[PDB]
């Protein structure tokens, strides 16, 4: 059967970037040209591989990570980037094999007066390692005195909501992002091209 | 509780300079820490920021010439000015950024450095003369919708800017209630309901954004008697 990309790409709601979702894709035929030929994606950039070669390759499994960020942050979903998303939310490795796919989701994820459902992590003492995921919510100690779980001065909740309103400039509008990565083990290959 | 700059001075070109900013109670390495500068008679310019995790970002006017760093054991932020030019002459403020990692709630007193020889924000009016008790409005307009990512500052002569309002309408703790902010998207207004004599100052709006860009601050409004 064809790989169920629609479950990922056409999901009703996406994950917040700090709690980004990973879906394993196995035991199916993947026609990657249905994706890269599409006029719907404003970003489709592959690293370590060419998109027109994907259909010729067999993998043990394929993985789809998905989340929502602001338009101006899509450039951080790339090897070697820095910033709040790359540093504290979703980190690709410096040498990456995979594809980054993104599209404007203003019509789905913004709301008159504001959609605040989507969050990102603002405060974190150190950068994420590649493919690390941090969903902790400890009060962030920004001063010399410990917080003991109490918000207050210099003691901050680490997550912050995006403010997605339809009148936002494009760089402040929500973008849905799918990162495809590929896995090759000494195991049967279960996702092949057509 | 405080940020204290040092290391400024008057230098001839062709050298190097290092500013330092020693913090208390604020922990430098846990915060979005920045340098903001102000040339004599001009507006504010965000120069560089150092993230808690160590990423650094610089305005295009100083990229390649300035470096920001920190010493965790001395709880100190530094600005290393390599090849300083006359156009770097300014008062240099150390700041901590809180809301969205770009709203500056604490400022050092600033240190003077003299060197011998994309969304745009428009603030109106540039000059505003009024009397005590007047109701005054200052408006900030952005070239694209920026939701509520805006803050307002008051700068008295000789002093560091002071945060009044952030998230467009949220009044900073300790600011009198006659100050209020309104608007969203592309138009934001600072209202002072009943002008008092201590309110005569220069006011700045700021598009609250994660990186030091050239249009971070409005050009300012000089409020005069
Ligand atoms: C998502 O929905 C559209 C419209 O029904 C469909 O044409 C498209 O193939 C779907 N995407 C995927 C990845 O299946």
């Amino acid at each position: 059967n064809l790989c169920p990309f629609g479950e990922v790409f056409n999901a009703t709601r996406f994950a917040s970037v700090y709690a980004w979702n990973r879906k394993r894709i196995s035991n199916c035929v993947a026609d990657y040209s249905v994706l890269y030929n599409s006029a719907s994606f404003s970003t489709f950039k592959c690293y370590g591989v060419s998109p027109t070669k994907l259909n010729d390759l067999c993998f043990t499994n394929v993985y789809a990570d998905s989340f929502v960020i602001r338009g101006d942050e899509v450039r951080q979903i790339a090897p070697g980037q820095t910033g709040k998303i790359a540093d504290y939310n979703y980190k690709l490795p410096d040498d990456f094999t995979g594809c980054v796919i993104a599209w404007n989701s203003n019509n789905l994820d913004s709301k008159v007066g504001g959609n605040y459902n989507y969050l990102y992590r603002l405060f974190r003492k150190s950068n994420l390692k590649p493919f690390e995921r941090d969903i902790s919510t400890e009060i962030y100690q920004a001063g010399s005195t410990p917080c003991n779980g109490v918000e207050g001065f210099n003691c901050y909740f680490p997550l912050q909501s995006y403010g997605f309103q339809p009148t936002n400039g494009v760089g402040y509008q929500p973008y849905r992002v799918v990162v495809l990565s590929f896995e090759l083990l000494h195991a049967p290959a279960t996702v092949c091209g057509p | 509780v405080q940020l204290v700059e040092s290391g400024g001075g008057l230098i001839q070109p062709g050298g190097s300079l290092r500013l330092s900013c020693a913090a208390s109670e604020i922990i430098v390495s846990s915060n979005y820490m920045s340098w903001v500068r102000q040339a004599p008679g001009k507006g504010l310019e965000w120069v560089s920021v150092l993230y808690p995790g160590g990423s650094t970002f610089y305005a295009d006017s100083v990229k390649g010439r300035f470096t920001i760093s920190r010493d965790n054991s001395r709880n100190t932020l530094y600005l290393h000015m390599k090849s300083p030019r006359a156009e770097d002459t300014a008062v240099y403020y150390c700041t901590r950024a809180l809301w969205e990692g770009a709203t500056f709630d604490y400022w050092g007193q600033g240190t003077l450095v003299t060197v011998s020889s994309d969304i745009q924000l428009t603030q109106s009016p540039s000059f505003l003369s009024a009397s005590v008790g007047d109701r005054i409005t200052i408006t900030c307009r952005a070239s694209q919708g920026i939701s509520s990512y805006l803050a307002w500052y008051q700068q008295k002569p000789g002093k560091a800017p002071k945060l009044l309002i952030y998230a467009a309408s949220t009044l900073q703790s300790g600011v009198p209630s006659r100050f209020s902010g309104s608007g969203s998207g592309t138009e934001f207004t600072l209202t002072i309901s009943s002008l008092q004599p201590e309110d005569f100052a220069t006011y700045y709006c700021q598009h609250v954004n994660s990186f030091p860009g050239p249009y971070t601050f409005g050009q300012g409004t000089k409020l005069e008697i």
